[PDB]
RNA sequence: ACAGGAUCAAAUCUUCCUUGAGCGACUCGACAGGCAAAAAAAAAAAAAAA
RNA sequence: GGACUCCUUAACUUAAACUGAGGAGUCAAGUAGGUACAAACCGUACAAGGAUUAAUUAUGUCCAA
RNA sequence: AUUAACAUAACAACAU
RNA sequence: GAGUCUAGCUUCAGUUGUUAUCUGAUUGGUAUUGCAUGCCCUGAGUACGUAAGGAAAAGGAAAGGUUAACCGCUAUUUAAACAAAAAA
RNA sequence: ACACAGUCGGUACGAAGUCGAAACAAGGUAGUUGAUGG
RNA sequence: UCCCUUGUUAUUGAACAAGAUUCAGUUAGGAACGAUAGUUCACCGUCAGAUGUAAUACGUGAGCUGGGUGUCUGGAGACAGUUUGUUCCCUAUCUAC
RNA sequence: UUUUUUUUUUUUUUUUUUUUUUUUUUUU
RNA sequence: UUUUUUUUUUUUUU
RNA sequence: UUUUUUUUUUUUUUU
């Protein structure tokens, strides 16, 4: 709550003043604290479905592969999603599992709001969201999501916000051709939207007609492939691009349609959750599996005419 | 463009209130809240008026005497 | 539409709260619309006798007298058969 | 902030809400509404009598002009008709009967007859007034240049508002041509003080705007010569003063108290030039939460049987009362005037 | 209290001869005392209403 | 004009005239203790109205020991053994035999 | 109420090969609040007034928990009720010789 | 809510019935926050104590 | 030195609301009714005036009525 | 001193 | 009475198109494909045909083009140049 | 107000009582009930 | 049923490949330039995007213009953006002994 | 450090994404 | 009459 | 075979 050249000292500022960087381990071992009793492996089904995952965009990176070929993947943080509450027929008529994301501190939170917190046992989250499952893949109340949802190699339903730009005009919005700049023209000609009707025979404008206004702010879906994952420190790198600014919130499923069909049919998934074993290490850090053909592999194509 | 008629009456009425609410709530509202901080420090003096203007003052009247509790003045000294 | 101005039959066509398949079928021939019903244009038979509702007043007491077709349209034998405009 | 109003803001409209403002639900709104402020009352459970107010002057023009309309005569007239008023005669008709200052004066004096006799009656602590009564006032202000939407902005603001809270909301503005307006209220606020009145319960009535005349003037343009003008007003104002029993009901009852006054307490707590003892006795006045928590015990005590209304109006007066007279008596004594002088003058 | 009930049984009825019955009912026009201002008609319960016929 | 006729357009009118054709409706206040009328009564009208009987030699209606047996077989199961015998002395003073000393030998 | 918008939508479902069972669905069709557009005359006003009075009266001579619930019943979409009409039932129902409280009513 | 009720009566840990669907779910009852200063692409960031 | 319709008929592409003739109605200068929506068609015991009444007409009789 | 157009205010209303 | 998340309705085009009988302890019982420009590869030098000549079922990929999103890399433009020591 | 901003028409007090309801009949006593084998 | 993409498999003087006429949908995805200015047509050269029609007042001139076979600062409709609220401007004063 | 295409990524979902509105309240 | 049914068919004549 | 027509303002075809 600085002035605007305190502000912008200290954006130069933070740079001198950063924790030093954490230790990686190679091996991770889980007990008893952690794994819910009432977790247990479940048999799919044909007509079974999982769950969705809560993120928060950090920023983007560059990464190697095992061929040498270098991508753009975006970073996601999974903020202790917890699972709260779930729905069932009998109860609310549906079947869905309630999750939270994110903390917000104690002195910005209402009354009737911490209630819940206090049956929940929890710390207060900032979000909450809901999800819509088969009935065979509701996880218990209180299990902690982990990045081990996602097997790395598979496609991915990513679900987000555009950017807001304000106001914009009609060019600059949509993209509009307009006028030339020269060969006598008028002024307002230059970037005008020219004809936006019929003559007196409709006398109506179409609605959903392209015109000037705010721009940006709006829901947006994109595809996304699983290139690592770190459990550490509860990581996923995603191939490809995320809408919305660097820390929104953000959705994450799985594959529906053509994407599934053509993409993740032979990939094994976990289909609850992941479930470990007491007694048994796991591995931190999983990476992408190389593709079969050589990348840089350049044949010959036969340009004949005819 | 030019106009094809004549406002009415009741157009103009309307008019009257919305311009006057919107004034209201956005101007007057915040001049007031501004005006009435000032209460807490000193009056304002200026230098350039000091040929005419009344000595410099701190302390602040009291318009309701009917709530004024505690000594209203000090009896003369022999 | 965009047209201004259109014919009275094509307007009538326009009005009836079908399909689009009813529709084009309609405006080709094939179908006809009746007491707010959809079926198949009489059959003309070479020979036989038109439906007493056809033709004029005075045209049923002759039309009566013609052969009668009681049978189906496969048994139908007749050389020539179209639609009655 | 700085050199910015707030983007964020939110502006009423009179017309129109996301929620929904149509006919059929401002009837509901209204309804409700209603409900809720009758409801915020506290009438006494016990009373002797119930007086009127009524104006006798008035009273007395329209049984003048009565018995001239049904008998075509004046009272006593016996040989004579009535005359009206006729093009070029300068004789008015209504020539006996007072003006409308001379009405307002005859009941300014009758108000303070009242006043003065009411000591005698002994059950004047259980009499029911309801409202209308009081000494009124009036004033005017000519040569304004400001038009109509300029001036109506203002009236509404400053009407039914306290004299003292008029001032410091034109004061406010920070505007020019509203120091016209400035002038008049300075002016009927000393002139009222001056009267004897209580300018701590004057309040604005209303107000009215009478059209003068414009200044045109000339304006050359192209191919035509506009015609630029000025705009001249003339604004008048009414003033009340609430006598006591209206006074308590509203701050007491109603917890419409001035923001002045509020303020200057708080000013006074905030610079420690009171005790710990007047914190308390301002609580009822103090904040809007005291008073809300002071009305809501209230109500209960009421529902309980446990509040009396005319013990606590009796209260009210004689602290407003002792605290106006020992004013006056420490203003006197600070002059070092003679036990005499101070007996005989209170 | 003045509020008619009508439970009917539309199993195996024709739509526009149930839909005319069903429009005097509403109306209120079977009643002496029909008001066109106000709504004279009773409630209208209608059942079974998949096993209609064209 | 219109597809329909114009003048067949029946209109509601009175046929006939009064004076209560615009008497304003309004909710005067509702009684309080609707306990207290006869019909209605409770074991402590009963007892008081059983009192009278005993005090008075009055020669009542036929109205009033209708009600008055009615009212008590009705509520015969929520009587005390104190208050049958007043009720019962009452009949008996009175020389009333109207069923009640039947309907009291099942609760007794 | 100059204008009443009440428009019946075509709900998402699931009827085709539709199975016959003995059974009352969820709920209504009709939820909508009933806001007539019209004022009513001094007989709908009695009827619709009328409530406050009959209540109690009949309250008043019920001789049974029974005749009490089915009272109150009667009067269930009665809006407005006064705290007062509470205390009077319950009243009624301890001289009745108690209630079922786990009674629907 | 194991809150109420029946029975020659229940594994630890209610055999069975009622609560119309325990008010759509949770929670609150001094609950909730419009405007001002300051900050402010959406959004987020201040415990109280002049 | 006339606009629509009925019968006859000249011209035209047996075309056009055209151009022009012979003899009846209506409008022009006609109300209200019917024909779904804008003079010309049907009917009229066809509009001095007022009211809470009865009738075979074009024509209608499942709902809007 | 003075009509209309025009400008402002007060009172009056409940089957809503 | 109030806070959160939600049921129903609404949504570019458009439809009503789904389950008799029922492995006897013998590794078990339909399953996210609506859709579609051109050129190249496997199938294939195969079907076909004296010869020349030369298909489909399925998948895989390199250009061009449209929409949307974003600033990890490249290109254009452009801004900033300030508080580690409690001996300071 | 949907209306070229108009015209016609326009609300039927009591029981909101009750120690009534007796000179119909019956009566599970409710100031209850009157026709009807599809 | 509109130039290409669909109707495995019988309309064919259809061996394959490449082709011609006709019909059908729950109406799905697409179709690049230049020179000469003879108001537009046969034809000409390139990428081969692979024989590429009409209506809407020339569709469109209070949005713009050109070598001939005028001006206008948007009052109401429509369309594209935006709207805290029951209260937080003012006012809203029973019953009657 | 910011903006942009001259760079990069997707071309899937439509009972989906999303949303301003809890409705047994028939005369506020 | 049988989910046989992109322009392909069977059974029975209702 | 008939009642049901341009009923072509809407619903409906209940025979």
């Amino acid at each position: 709550y600085d002035s605007r050249w305190v502000k912008r000292l200290d954006r130069l500022r933070e740079s001198k003043f950063y924790d030093p960087a954490p230790i990686i381990k190679e091996e991770e071992i889980l007990e008893a604290d952690k794994i819910h009793p009432l977790l247990k492996k479940v048999t799919p089904s044909w007509n079974s479905r999982r769950t969705g995952l809560l993120a928060y965009k950090i920023g983007m990176m560059s990464l190697w592969d095992g061929w040498g070929e270098r991508h753009a993947v975006t970073v996601c943080q999974v903020d202790r999603c917890v699972v709260m509450d779930q729905r069932t027929l009998d109860k609310d008529g549906y079947e869905a599992c309630v999750m939270g994301i994110g903390y917000k501190p104690i002195h910005k939170v209402t009354k009737p709001m911490l209630g819940v917190y206090i049956r929940s046992q929890i710390e207060p989250k900032s979000r909450i969201a809901e999800f819509k499952c088969s009935s065979d893949c509701l996880l218990p109340v209180g299990h902690e999501m982990s990045v081990r949802h996602f097997t790395p190699g598979q496609q991915v339903f990513v679900s987000g916000w555009s950017k807001d730009k304000g106001y914009l005009g009609v060019k600059k919005r949509w993209g509009f051709a307009g006028q030339n700049a020269s060969h006598g023209v008028e002024a307002k000609a230059h970037s005008s939207p020219g004809s936006i009707g019929q003559s007196k025979t409709v006398n109506v404008v179409w609605r959903f007609k392209k015109m000037a206004g705010h721009a940006g702010g709006d829901p947006r879906v994109v595809n996304c492939k699983v290139f690592r994952i770190e459990a550490q420190r509860n990581l996923i790198f995603l191939k490809g691009c995320v809408p919305g600014y660097k820390g929104s919130l953000i959705k994450i499923s799985d594959a529906r349609g053509k994407t599934h069909h053509r993409h993740n049919r032979h990939i094994p998934l976990h289909f609850p959750t992941f479930v470990p074993e007491p007694g048994v290490s796991y591995p931190v850090t999983l990476e992408c599996p190389d593709a079969e053909q050589d990348p840089f592999l350049y044949p010959e194509i036969a340009i004949a005419d005819k | 463009a030019v106009p094809k008629g004549k406002r009415s009456k009741h157009k103009c009425k309307q008019r009257q209130l919305i311009y006057f609410f919107d004034q209201f709530d956005g101007v007057f509202k915040r001049r007031r809240e501004s005006f009435y901080r000032s209460f807490y420090n000193p009056p304002y003096f200026s230098k350039q008026t000091e040929q005419t203007s009344l000595p410099p003052s701190v302390l602040r009247p009291f318009r309701f005497p009917g709530f004024w509790p505690g000594r209203f003045a000090f009896k003369m000294a022999s | 539409g965009h047209k201004h101005s259109e014919s009275v039959l094509q307007q009538f066509y326009n009005r009836l709260p079908v399909r689009k398949r009813f529709l084009k079928a309609i405006r080709k021939g094939t179908l006809i619309w009746d007491k707010g019903q959809v079926k198949i244009p009489p059959i003309a038979m070479q020979g036989y006798g038109l439906p007493n509702k056809l033709v004029l007043p005075h045209q049923k007491e002759f039309n009566n007298k013609l052969p009668k077709f009681k049978g189906k349209i496969n048994q139908l034998k007749a050389t020539r058969i179209w639609f009655q405009d | 902030s700085s050199g910015l109003p707030n983007t964020k803001r939110r502006i009423r409209d009179p017309f129109w809400r996301r929620s929904g403002w149509w006919r059929w639900r401002q009837q509901e709104v209204k309804a409700m509404n209603r409900s809720r402020a009758f409801r915020r009352h506290l009438f006494p459970r016990f009373t002797t009598e119930t007086v009127s107010f009524v104006d006798a002057a008035e009273a007395e023009a329209k049984r003048f002009k009565e018995i001239v309309a049904e008998t075509g005569r004046y009272p006593g007239q016996t040989v004579n008709f009535f005359v009206p008023k006729v093009e070029g005669a300068k004789l008015d008709p209504f020539a006996a009967l007072p003006s409308r200052q001379k009405r307002l004066k005859l009941r300014r004096k009758a108000v303070r007859e009242a006043e003065e006799a009411e000591k005698a009656r002994e059950d004047a602590d259980f009499v029911w007034r309801g409202k209308g009564g009081g000494r009124v006032w009036e004033e005017r202000k000519a040569n304004i240049p400001l038009g109509k939407k300029k001036l109506l902005l203002y009236c509404t603001i400053i009407k039914g508002l306290q004299i003292t809270d008029a001032i410091d909301w034109l004061s406010s503005l920070c505007l020019h041509r509203v120091n016209y307006l400035l002038n008049l209220l300075n002016a009927s606020r000393k002139k009222i003080h001056e009267q004897g009145g209580d300018i701590s319960r004057v309040y604005v009535e209303s107000y009215m705007l009478n059209i003068q005349g414009q200044i045109k003037r000339p304006q050359f343009r192209l191919r035509m010569v506009n015609l630029i003008k000025t705009w001249k007003f003339a604004v008048v104002l009414r003033f009340r003063e609430y006598p006591m029993d209206e006074y308590f009901h509203k701050l007491f009852i109603l917890k419409h108290v001035p923001r002045s006054l509020t303020t200057d307490m708080r000013l006074a707590l905030a610079g420690q030039r009171v005790g710990l003892h007047a914190v308390r006795d301002w609580y009822p006045f103090l904040d809007s939460k005291t008073r809300f928590f002071h009305r809501k015990r209230l109500k209960w005590l009421d529902r309980t049987r446990q509040f009396d209304y005319c013990l606590a109006r009796r209260v009210f007066k004689s602290k407003y009362e002792e605290n106006c007279r020992r004013r006056k008596i420490q203003v006197l004594q600070a002059r070092g005037a003679s036990d005499a002088v101070i007996e005989e003058a209170n | 209290s003045g509020n008619h009930w009508h439970v009917l049984d539309g199993k195996g009825r024709s739509v526009g001869g149930l839909a005319a019955q069903v429009v005097r009912l509403l109306q209120g026009k079977h009643r002496v005392d029909f008001t066109p201002r106000t709504a004279a008609g009773d409630s209208v319960i209608v059942v079974n209403a998949i096993h209609l016929k064209m | 004009g219109g597809p329909g006729r114009a003048l067949c357009t029946p209109t509601f009118h009175g046929l006939s005239d009064g004076p209560y054709r615009r008497l304003k409706f309004s909710l005067k206040p509702i009684r309080h203790d609707y306990r207290d009328v006869l019909v209605s009564a409770d074991l402590r009208k009963l007892a008081e109205t059983a009192q009278e009987l005993l005090r008075g030699k009055e020669t009542k209606r036929r109205a009033f020991w209708e009600i008055f047996s009615k009212r008590v077989k009705a509520s015969a199961h929520m009587l005390s053994p104190s208050l049958m015998a007043l009720i019962a002395k009452s009949f008996d003073v009175h020389d009333r035999d109207t069923g009640i000393y039947v309907a009291l030998a099942t609760v007794l | 109420f100059f204008y009443y918008r009440f428009h019946k939508r075509i709900g998402k479902g699931n009827f085709n090969r539709y199975l016959e069972f003995y059974q009352k669905p969820r709920g209504i069709e009709n939820t909508l609040r009933l806001r007539y557009n019209y004022t009513p005359t001094f007989t709908a006003k009695k009827r619709s007034e009328m409530w406050k009075v009959n209540l109690v009266k009949k309250i008043a001579h019920a001789t049974d928990a029974k005749q009490v619930l089915d009272v109150w019943t009667y009067y269930r979409h009665r809006r407005t009720k006064r705290p007062y009409h509470y205390l009077l039932a319950l009243q009624r129902l301890v001289e009745v010789g108690g209630c079922d409280p786990t009674d629907f009513r």
